[PDB]
RNA sequence: UUAAAGUUGCUGCAGUUAAAAAGCUCGUAGUUGGAUCU
RNA sequence: CAGAUACCGUCGUAGUUCCGACCAUAAACGAUGCCGACCGGCGAUGCGGCGGCGUUAUUCCCAUGACCCGCCGGGCAGCUUCCGGGAAACCAAAGUCUUUGGGUUCCGGGGGGAGUAUGGUUGCAAAGCUGAAACUUAAAGGAAUUGACGGAAGGGCACCACC
């Protein structure tokens, strides 16, 4: 069965973690990359970390990888995350509350608000699972 | 403490926990030194200066650390009534 | 528990030496079948006579024949 | 074990209480 | 060492229960402790269903199903495998086994 | 039933005290509990107490610091000469730096110092330290 | 050559924290065994309280190591006990050097009597209880020594107590529990409190908010 | 709050939280949280008194402020809802974040390479991330909290009594701190409507990436 | 024979599984008993 | 079955059942005496009470009942927890124990010998209650820990296992 060595994933982890901007997606070139960048003796070594490199850049090009942060990626998600549409969702011109939530806010003084709307309160209680 | 003449015979003087009274052991380590920082009242921005807790091991287990912390910050005044 | 009371008091006496006849060494001291049964008669040494010479066996780890004389 | 050698012993007993009877 | 905190069985500030007949073995057993397993299925079985259902002289007669209680004293039980020991922190459990999907 | 009123109190307000907590309802309560309390109370072991008053027998609501170790009573009492007072406090307490015997006394209820300089004995109460 | 990986050690590479006992006084974790060497001194010393080998049993037999119990002494200011396992003997030793240097307390002394002169004894008396050894130091006049068993002597004697009065039941044979034990009663030293410390406590900025600047350029 | 004018809890901020929904907790709640809470109405559901959450707010505020160097504040969020709130906090107030994975010992272990000792520690649920904590008890640090109307406070020191189920009620509990660490430390103002937007703090979801992705 | 023995325990032991709580309740003596009166 | 006066099976006495007199013993077990005080939560349940929108017993008024949401006092229990214990298993009692004293009853003193001998006593009888010693012996024992084993339950591999 092929299945990867730990030397194999690990190398090929921190490899793709410094030099990701040198890497590309072509077995070859990652190949004749990785025989210059680390040392490895021998062959099968080399070629086996270098498809892992090419493998895991597969499936870096897809998404954000669990074993790898590389960079500059986290200014990448600072600018992805930094996101907002031109209005707030919490603003809206009315908003329900309960009799209840009125009255803990008639007890700071704010009984006045223009925004509430104050919505009927459900007749039956049941807030509870039948139990068996 | 103190022999006949006067003299402070010690290594040091522990600190007393400002909730519950207890002696903080030498090595105790869920002890807690809290700093609260002090606003200038007519502006809202940072003084210099602090008031400072401490709290035990036990009482933190206990979870009562809270509400201590919070009846000491009323008892000096940087929470407000109600 | 214990009966703490003041008035309490020949409750612990009785029941305290009564208690102290289950002691196993209390009991052969001061009951006196075990002075009785004593071939000594409770007396450091006793002279005798050698009636004869006897080999005797060692118990089981060890293996040896102890000297012994019936007197 | 305890339960038959319990009944052992009120054989053994009963026996006992045959020969010697307090006609002896 | 204790092992069951309960010991077993069911009892609890009463002192003695009604013993019950083993459904495999007729040894005794008090109801508390007996494994208790009912059983809801059907007469015929899986392919005689099919089968019957084409001979019959009503249309959309449903089968019958057979209901039966059991009863297996505690050796019975993990020699059928209908029960079967576990880890001294799993026995804790009392949640019965998820046969709903 | 419940006798020596004395012990439950100081069993009450010491589980409290290991606690940590800050009040103690002690019921209910005697005279002798109140100058007990009190004799406690002037050496600072405890504080300041409020005796709620109800037709049948007084509550005592109890002040506390944490300065309180170990509080208990002695069952029985025991008559305490003036010479044995000595091997008590050598048993019942910590050091010779601290903590009291509480006595009864013909002259009052008392520490066991007060007692030595008023040269009396008594019955014994309790402790503390 | 030490190479401080911790704000605590740092602190104390640079010189910035004056005594021991600013630690103590905040009851920091000290994780570092060149903290304590540095600090004292030649002041330390230690004893080798037993080597008690130890088996496992393997398919193959009795894989055999070794408990080390070692307690190191400053006399008069602090104690330390530590146990080490270990396949090797000296192995074991010294990492039980390093493990009771971690853990070292302070003990407090007090006077039997009128106060003069310097503490000889402890406080007022203290237990220690550990896995069925309850051991009991109490205080005593000047000068009548330390009556106890050897072991939980040992320690009394390099805690720098002179005298105590010392009571042990339990099974005291089994040599971890009773010292164990026996140090927990001079660690419960410091946690009693007496009258004397019924002042109000006047805080200090603790070693890591009064430092923070200094840390920051290291 | 020194029961100051100036520190004083606005109507707009009211309307903030009315609308994140901030003040509606489950149905449970541990004996230790008794005094935040208002009433229970109908539905089970325990309604939050908010001018105490707003004063927790600023104890924990004042709490953040008076340490020196602000990299030793640690802020740690366990599960999704959080993640980006942590960051973006951190990344304004100059705190040092965990998101994702705690990795266990951090706090305790000298040879890590996520060893460090945080003067204080920052959390978004006791519930759900109880490691830091448990942590917290072996390295002394003091502890700010988010709880629920269920929550244990055990190892917590300063707790904020808010929900912190909804993703966007989390967000502007976070936004919220911010805001009021940073108007304490003098920097922005008392007056101007800070720049930075509530939303920025949320929580994405796929299904909203998609939407706005897709809307494009 | 005394200490060691807190292995006769009043100070001071124990009784879920190590030795050990009576099958259960009633009950005379015995022991013990709430506040409260300068 | 080597042997089964045993496990399996067919037959089957005393007994199993009722009434009337005896017997007084069980792993009669929560292997945890009884009264009392204090000490963290949390959901459940049984019984009585108190209060509360809303459903229902058909359409409106009160009773009353069924669910539903709480509170109070007893109960059987449960789950949870660095309350504290504890040799540990575990225990909100087995907690409030060298910081040792709320009241009281019963009761244990290494293992065997032995719950035997004897006397006394109860019984129609089987037995019950009270109950030794001579001698013998370095352990017997309790929890938990790694092993090794099991004719236990699970998985797992191999053409020196099979298909
Ligand atoms: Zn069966």
């Amino acid at each position: 069965g092929r299945v990867r060595t730990k030397t194999v994933k690990k190398a090929a982890r921190v490899i793709i973690e410094k030099y990701y901007t040198r890497l590309g997606n072509d077995f070859h070139t990652n190949k004749r990359v990785c025989e210059e960048i680390a040392i490895i003796p021998s062959k099968k070594l080399r070629n086996k970390i270098a498809g892992y490199v090419t493998h895991l850049m597969k499936r870096i090009q897809r998404g954000p990888v669990r074993g790898i942060s590389i960079k500059l990626q986290e200014e990448e998600r600072e600018r992805r995350d930094n996101y907002v549409p031109e209005v707030s969702a919490l603003d809206q011109e009315i908003i329900e509350v309960d009799p209840d939530t009125k009255e803990m806010l008639k007890l700071l003084d704010f009984g006045s608000l223009s925004n509430l709307q104050v919505t009927q309160p459900t007749v039956g209680m049941n807030f509870k699972t039948p139990r068996g | 403490m103190q022999n006949d003449a006067g003299e402070f015979v010690d290594l040091y003087v522990p600190r007393k926990c400002s909730a519950s009274n207890r002696i903080i052991g030498a090595k105790d380590h869920a002890s807690i030194q809290m700093n609260v920082a002090e606003v200038d009242k007519v502006t809202g921005r940072f003084n210099g200066q602090f008031k400072t807790y401490a709290i035990c091991g036990a009482i933190r287990r206990m979870g009562e650390s809270d509400d201590s912390i919070l009846r000491l910050a009323k008892a000096d005044g940087i929470v407000s009534k109600n | 528990g214990k009966c703490r009371g003041l008035r309490t008091a020949r409750k612990l006496r009785s029941h305290r030496r009564d208690q102290k006849w289950h002691d196993k060494q209390y009991k052969k001291a001061h009951l006196g079948t075990a002075l009785k049964a004593n071939p000594f008669g409770g007396a450091s040494h006793a002279k005798g006579i050698v009636l004869e010479k006897v080999g005797v066996e060692a118990k089981q780890p060890n293996s040896a024949i102890r000297k012994c004389v019936r007197v | 074990r305890a339960k038959w050698r319990k009944k052992r012993m009120r054989r053994l007993k009963r026996k006992r209480r045959k020969m010697r009877q307090r006609s002896k | 060492t204790k092992k069951r905190r309960n010991n077993g069985r069911a009892k609890k500030g009463r002192g003695h229960v009604q013993p019950i007949r083993c459904t495999n073995c007729a040894r005794c057993v008090p109801k508390d402790k007996a494994i208790k397993k009912f059983v809801i299925r059907n007469i015929v079985e899986a392919a005689a269903v099919r089968d019957i259902s084409e001979a019959s002289v009503f249309d959309a007669y449903v089968l019958p199903k057979l209901y039966v209680k059991l009863h297996y004293c505690v050796s019975c039980a993990i020699h059928s495998k209908v029960v079967r020991n576990r880890s001294r922190e799993a026995r804790k459990d009392r949640t019965p086994p998820p046969r709903f999907r | 039933v419940r006798m020596n009123v004395l012990a439950d109190a100081l069993k009450s307000i010491n589980n409290a005290e290991k606690r940590g907590k800050r009040q103690v309802l002690i019921r209910p309560c005697s005279k002798v509990i109140v100058r007990f309390l009190t004799v406690m109370m002037k050496h600072g072991y405890i504080g300041e107490f409020e005796i709620i008053d109800d037709h049948r027998a007084g509550k005592i609501v109890v002040n506390l610091t944490g300065r309180l170790n170990k509080c208990g009573v002695i069952s029985p009492r025991f008559d305490v000469q003036l010479k044995d007072l000595e091997k008590w406090q050598n048993n019942l307490l910590p050091s010779r730096q601290f903590g009291f015997i509480v006595l009864t006394t013909s002259a009052g209820i008392m520490d066991h110092e007060e007692a030595r300089r008023k040269h009396t004995g008594g019955k014994i109460l309790g402790f503390f330290f | 050559e030490w190479m401080p990986v911790t704000k605590l050690g740092r602190l104390v590479k640079d010189m910035k924290i004056k005594s021991l006992e600013e630690i103590y006084l905040f009851s920091l974790p000290i994780k570092e065994s060149e903290i304590i060497d540095f600090f004292l001194g030649a002041s330390l010393k230690d004893e080798v309280l037993k080597i008690m080998p130890v088996q496992k049993q393997t398919r193959a037999g009795q894989r055999t190591r070794f408990k080390a119990f070692v307690a190191i002494g400053d006399y008069n200011g602090h104690v330390g006990l530590g146990v080490k396992c270990s396949k090797e003997v000296a192995t074991a030793i010294r990492g039980a050097i390093i493990l009771a240097k971690l853990s070292i307390v302070p003990v407090r002394r007090g006077y039997w009597g009128n106060k003069i002169g310097k503490p000889h004894t402890v406080p007022c008396k203290v237990t220690g209880r550990c896995g069925s050894v309850l051991v009991r130091l109490i205080p005593a006049p000047r000068g009548t020594g330390i009556v106890s068993a050897p072991v939980p002597k040992k320690l009394l004697m390099m805690a720098g107590i002179d005298d105590c009065y010392t009571s042990a039941r339990g099974c005291t044979a089994t040599l971890g529990n009773f010292a164990k034990a026996t140090f927990d009663a001079i660690s419960k030293t410091y946690s009693y409190l007496t009258p004397d410390l019924w002042k109000e406590t006047v805080f200090t900025k603790s070693p890591y908010q009064e430092f923070t600047d200094h840390l920051v350029k290291t | 709050s020194g029961a100051l004018d100036v520190l004083q809890m606005k109507e707009e901020d009211v309307l903030k939280f009315l609308a994140a929904g901030t003040h509606l907790g489950g149905t449970n709640l541990d004996f230790q949280m008794e005094q935040y809470i208002y009433k229970r109405k109908s539905d089970g559901i325990y309604i939050i008194n908010l001018k105490r959450t707003w004063e927790k707010l600023l104890l924990a505020a004042r709490a953040i402020v008076a340490i020196e160097n602000p990299a030793d504040v640690s802020v740690i969020s366990s599960r999704n809802t959080g993640q980006r709130a942590v960051l973006k906090f951190a990344a304004a107030t100059g705190a040092t974040p965990i998101a994702g994975r705690f990795t266990p010992g951090t706090f305790t272990n000298q040879i890590q390479a996520a060893f460090r000792e945080p003067r204080l520690l920052v959390v978004t649920d006791p519930r759900a991330d109880h490691q830091p904590l448990t942590e917290a008890s072996y390295v002394n640090l003091p502890t700010i909290a988010l709880c629920n109307t269920d929550s244990p406070l055990r190892y917590v020191d300063i707790a904020i009594p808010c929900n912190n189920k909804g993703a966007h009620s989390v967000g502007l509990m976070w936004w919220m701190l911010a805001r009021e660490v940073l108007r304490m430390r003098g920097t922005i103002s008392r007056e101007h409507p800070w720049e930075v937007m509530p939303d920025l703090y949320f929580y994405r979801d796929p299904e909203e990436i998609e939407k706005e992705e897709q809307a494009a």
